[PDB]
Parts: C-alpha cells; sequence; structure tokens
C-alpha cells in the first residue's frame, strides 16, 4: 500500500498505472461516472463531492477551470477525449484566478487566453511581454467580442504555447480608462490539461 | 419479536425478500448542479407564465 501511494504518476507511465491498479473491465471510461465510483469504493455522492467540485453529466459548458481538485470533462475542438484541466498560479494577491478571470485555455481553436466565464472581461486587458516585464499594450481588449467559441479578444496573440506550457503570463495592466496604464499583478502560472 | 434462531432466519427471509422487490434506490442529482437564484428571479411572473 505504501509502494502503491507513494509512486510518482506521470503521463509516461499512465497508462501502465490504470493497468496496475484497476482490472481489465475498469476503464476511464466506466470512472468517468460518479455513482460509478460510490459504487465501486462504497461511498457516498457527497463524501465524492468533498473531492470533485462538478462534473459535467449534460450540465453546462461553462469550462470553469479552478482549484487543485477538480477534474472536468467537457467537449472540445481539437482533442476527440475529455480533457481535466487544472490551473494554479499566484499573482498579486491572488490564489485561484480572483479578479473577474485572468487564466489561461486550451479550448479553442488555438492557444490564447482563457474564458473561464463566458461574459467577456469588462477590464481593459493589456498582455505586455513576461512576468514583470513593460512591453506595452499588445493584447488590446477591442471589437470583436463574440462568443459561442472560445474566440480572442481582438488578437490577445501574446498567449501562446510558450506561456500554456508553465507560463508567466498572468501578469497584466489595470485600466481605469480605457488607456490609464498601472501595474497591478504579476506572478507564477500553471496549467495542465490531462486525460 | 420473538428473537428465537429460526425467527430470526424467517425474518432475514422477509427482509432479503423486501429487498428484492424494492430494487434500488436512487439518489440526489439535481442538488449538483442547481443554481441559487435571486428572489426576484424566484418570483419571476413572466419565467412563471
Amino acid at each position: 500500500l505504501y509502494n502503491i501511494l507513494t509512486e510518482e504518476i506521470t503521463e509516461k507511465n499512465a497508462d501502465a498505472l490504470f493497468a496496475q491498479n484497476f482490472s481489465e473491465n475498469i476503464t476511464p471510461e466506466n470512472f468517468a461516472s460518479q455513482s460509478w465510483i460510490a459504487k465501486y469504493y462504497g461511498l457516498e455522492l457527497s463524501e465524492v463531492q468533498k473531492y470533485l467540485g462538478m462534473l459535467q453529466n449534460g450540465y453546462s459548458d461553462s469550462t470553469s477551470a479552478y482549484v487543485d481538485n477538480i477534474s472536468t470533462g467537457l467537449v472540445v475542438n481539437n482533442e476527440s477525449k475529455l480533457e481535466a484541466y487544472k490551473i494554479t498560479r499566484v499573482k498579486t494577491d491572488d490564489y485561484d484566478k480572483n479578479i473577474n478571470y485572468f487564466d489561461l485555455m486550451y479550448e479553442g481553436n488555438n492557444q490564447f487566453f482563457i474564458r473561464a466565464n463566458f461574459k467577456v472581461s469588462r477590464e481593459f486587458g493589456a498582455t505586455l511581454r513576461k512576468n514583470a516585464g513593460p512591453s506595452g499594450i499588445v493584447g488590446s481588449l477591442s471589437g470583436p467580442l463574440i462568443a459561442n467559441t472560445n474566440f480572442k479578444s481582438n488578437y490577445l496573440s501574446n498567449i501562446s504555447d510558450s506561456e500554456y506550457k508553465n507560463g508567466v503570463k498572468i501578469y497584466a495592466y489595470r485600466y481605469t480608462s480605457s488607456t490609464s496604464a498601472t501595474n497591478q499583478g504579476g506572478g507564477i502560472f500553471t496549467f495542465e490539461s490531462y486525460p | 419479536r420473538e428473537l428465537t434462531r429460526d425467527a430470526l432466519n424467517e425474518a432475514k427471509m422477509w427482509y432479503v425478500r423486501t429487498l428484492e422487490l424494492l430494487g434500488d434506490e436512487p439518489e440526489d442529482y439535481g442538488s449538483q448542479q442547481w443554481a441559487a437564484p435571486s428572489l426576484s428571479g424566484a418570483a419571476s411572473q413572466t419565467v412563471q407564465a
């Protein structure tokens, strides 16, 4: 049991570990049901909700990347598999996201910023260069501000794969008006979307 | 009631039969994702209509 509990789980040996820990009839497709987990482990729905926040079983497609122990199943564009995506970052005075939503996503057509809630951020966000680095308003929130697909709010092009893989691009200026630049927030970022 | 061994076995039989005809009970599922609306949202006569 100690060996089982103290073995690292990575994508390199993910399937091997799954086959070691579960039978041939126990597949991730079967595991994806909360009632299946409850009837397999002899636990209760609220007790397993203590671990898992909310799994989308025909629920809203609101994305909602959040705190450590969240595994989200969702229908995505360029992956024929439900991906549980985990976000953990710390800029100034922020823990999960805070301040509306300042995060990163992988759901859309290409690699860009997040849409945690589908309403566009009222705060005029400017994506500068790397953490605590002034480079001007490169990604200026402007027209279009459209939805029904994960899109860019006037070419947030600074958000790329480099900042997708454990990035440093949560740092962003605040703008009370449309052009009043001031420094509010900056720190480390971590994103991982996994099976 | 009588706590005899055969009586307890018969009660076991009856209770197993009751479980068999009762099946399996379901649990709460709507409380997983039911949102928390405001009083105005709850009393919206337009939504009710």
